[PDB]
């Protein structure tokens, strides 16, 4: 539905949307920039990731909202409404990490060939296989779980290779995967070694940093630090 | 819930 | 599109949208359980108006900040964008007035003979007026101011005969008529009249209500104190 | 902005 519309236009309309908390509307100009075809640049990767994050994030949080209700009804019979309204939330879900992933895989993930792109795609990759993981019961599961371990696995390889260790994507990549561990996986300790040695790792990196930069890592170390104190 | 990258 | 869901499970399913915050879709269940034809109930008409007020309030707070940018870019030349997109918003939030509105008129207002229902929607009426009178510019805007005050006027010609000057949607009514006054008639005085006349009028009928309705109907006063803070 | 009706 973008196809008529400049791709600056579109970058310049993802912006007006975040700055109107529209995010709706940021997703589907960014998927449009991203259907022109052409490599996305730092600041438009993180357009396209913020966009999407915002929406999957609604329907993620209003899935759990509906999931809760639909547990305790099946712990008086209120009929098939919850679980179909829980289902239609869950589909949209679906269909959202669906767009993400098709958007990767056609073709955004193959022509990355910088670090920087490559582990942020992997990444968003790993993110959106977690998501469906969240909600999936059936005879995929397993391969949905490991879909995302797998994504998530090459992106730390290339970050732990071309990266060092304060490198903010870095950080979030394993914050994120150290998540899939406690979360998705069922392996705590995992997720608890990996959050551990990415902080020490990055600590030790700090005094490398401009002021700046300092900023931008710590605000993630603080993150692996709150994960650490809830999980130990 | 654990806290993943947010911005 | 919500012909074939029975309309007990559309409100089942609307209040189970208010709980994860999914206002849209809150709004489409309480559209097609209005569509069934029969008349709302109290908690019901609440319902819509919960769903709807949301809707409508995150466009209008997204197209205030696209108006501002606009505005601002108009005291370097940056394209059609900001005009583009803030049509883009516009046009949606007069299609949501547009179909609430139509709600309205087809075909509860004609339907409501009970001074609780009539007030409710009168007052609707005259609130999403407002919200078109708010975007208005071209040859319709003093029409569209218009209907918004003949709205808001006969709801208060009724709840002034027909309830007591502490009922909630009385005070909502003249909360809004006086918002109404001040940021779309250019007539403070007639806001801070009704305001003030409104916040006295019901002090001197708190007596008469229970701890419950006290605090319904404090509450609503607050508002009103509010803005006369505000605008005194 | 002054405040019209709010939950
Ligand atoms: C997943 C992630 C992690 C960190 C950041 N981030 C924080 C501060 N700066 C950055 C950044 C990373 C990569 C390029 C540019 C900035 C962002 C992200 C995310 F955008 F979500 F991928
Ligand atoms: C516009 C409005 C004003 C007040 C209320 N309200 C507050 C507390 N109780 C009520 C109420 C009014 C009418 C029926 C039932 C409850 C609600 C509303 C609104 F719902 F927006 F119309
Ligand atoms: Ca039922
Ligand atoms: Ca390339
Ligand atoms: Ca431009
Ligand atoms: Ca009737
Ligand atoms: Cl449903
Ligand atoms: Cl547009």
């Amino acid at each position: 539905a973008m196809g008529s519309m400049e791709r600056a236009s579109l970058i310049q309309k993802a912006k007006l949307a975040e700055q109107a908390e529209r995010y709706e509307d940021m997703a589907a100009f960014m998927k449009g920039a991203v259907e022109k075809g052409e490599e996305l640049s730092c600041e438009e990767r993180n357009l396209l990731s913020v966009a999407y994050k915002n929406v999957v994030g609604g329907q993620r949080a209003a899935w759990r909202v509906l999931s809760s209700i639909e547990q305790k009804s099946n712990e008086e019979e209120k009929g098939p409404e919850v679980r179909e309204y829980r289902e239609k939330v869950e589909t949209e879900l679906q269909g959202v990490c669906d767009t993400v992933l098709g958007l990767l895989d056609s073709h955004l993930i193959k022509e990355a060939g910088d670090a920087e792109s490559r582990v942020f795609y992997l990444k968003m990759k790993g993110d959106y296989y977690r998501y469906l993981a969240e909600v999936a019961t059936g005879d995929d599961k397993k391969r949905i779980i490991d879909s995302a371990r797998s994504a998530y696995q090459e992106a730390m390889d290339i970050s732990k290779k071309e990266m060092p260790p304060t490198n903010p994507i870095r950080l979030g990549l394993a914050l994120n995967f150290s998540v899939f561990h406690y979360e998705i996986a069922n392996s705590p300790e995992e997720a608890i070694s990996l959050a551990k040695t990415t902080f020490d790792e990055a600590m030790a990196d700090l005094h490398t940093l401009s002021e700046d930069s300092y900023k931008d890592s710590t605000l993630i170390m603080q993150l692996l630090r709150d994960n650490l104190t809830l999980w130990t | 819930r654990p806290s993943s990258w947010r911005q």
